[PDB]
């Protein structure tokens, strides 16, 4: 029972710390500190921040 | 810019 989200538009990735993907992408939700910023890892496991309003909740 | 700016961060 994972959450996941689909990438809507293309992040490059501003900071260190953020997670860069493209849109179509796939990302597993692993933590939630901001309303707006949470904590995702890619299909190949890389873990990072994204925007949530660049993604939409899977299913 | 295709996309909005990104939200603010904390
Ligand atoms: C970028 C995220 C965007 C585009 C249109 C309206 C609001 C935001």
């Amino acid at each position: 029972s994972a959450e996941y989200v689909r990438a809507l538009f293309d992040f490059n990735g501003n900071d260190e710390e953020d997670l860069p993907f493209k849109k179509g992408d796939i990302l597993r939700i692993r933590d939630k500190p901001e309303e707006q910023w949470w904590n995702a890892e890619d299909s190949e496991g890389k873990r990072g921040m994204i925007p949530v309003p660049y993604v939409e909740k899977y299913h | 810019e295709v996309p909005g700016p990104v939200p603010p961060r904390r």
